[PDB]
């Protein structure tokens, strides 16, 4: 079982219905994060004091308090050419499509 | 290595103020001071053993 | 049973940390647990990658993971304590407390 | 109310079109049912508008 970490996540457009209303592309990267989150968390990534103090409490007592969670951290975008709700043809960037760092939160 | 038992409060507590969280190296010798005598056995936690 | 905020007391000597910190000797935290499933709660202020894995997951459990419940807004407290080189110091701690939760 | 394998997927294509989103204490109330068209019925359970 990995520490955190960014991992494949292909995403299917067809797979998931949405090939009726998204024209293109039709399939894209994703990504998705995965992984345990213990002491020590990697701290050239710069974690939440939060989540510093969590992973110290879990590291404590695993029993008494649950640790942090593996997450995005830092997305970036894609753009969909697609037909909205009104039947209009429409060209935007997507925000937040594609994980580009994961971390313990 | 990385003594969990050993290492984790004082580590976290270096890490909460803001230290050992650059890599090689500007921050190394703020958190070496922070680690005290912990260093040799606490270094590799946060990855500044050089 | 869903995504939220859950309590956490944090006592400081209890982890340690009474041999630097002065002030305040504890305070509360609070952690985030809980379910994300589809559907995400819009007031969990979903991203849309999660809004896809949920999806994803949704459909095929065994293939996609569960997006995960964490903070996702947070708030300071200021502490007093003793720094490293012996200083006193009273200052403001980012990213301490829990104000919201949410699936991402 | 909420059928969530039926309405997983078009609730889901809403949402990321940022629909769907504003709560009735309302403004989108109807930008979503269009976008959920037929399974308006079904799915509005899903996001509790109705
Ligand atoms: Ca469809
Ligand atoms: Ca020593
Ligand atoms: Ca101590
Ligand atoms: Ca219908």
């Amino acid at each position: 079982k990995a520490r955190c970490s960014r991992k494949a996540l292909h995403v299917n457009f067809k797979d998931m219905g949405w090939d009726d209303w998204i024209i293109a592309p039709l399939e894209y990267e994703a990504f998705h994060c995965e992984g345990l989150c213990e002491f020590p968390l990697r701290s050239h990534l710069e974690p939440t004091n939060h989540a510093v103090i969590q992973t110290l409490m879990n590291s404590m007592d695993p029993e008494s308090t649950p640790p942090t969670c593996c997450v995005p951290t830092r997305l970036s975008p894609i753009s969909i050419l697609f037909i909205d709700s009104a039947n209009n043809v429409v060209y935007k960037q997507y925000e937040d499509m594609v994980v580009e760092s994961c971390g313990c939160r | 290595g990385c003594n969990k038992a050993l290492c984790a409060s004082d580590v976290s507590k270096c890490l909460i103020q803001e230290l050992c969280q650059c890599r090689p190296c500007s921050c190394c010798k703020e958190c070496m001071l922070c680690l005290g005598a912990l260093w040799d056995e606490c270094c590799d936690c946060v990855g500044m053993c050089n």
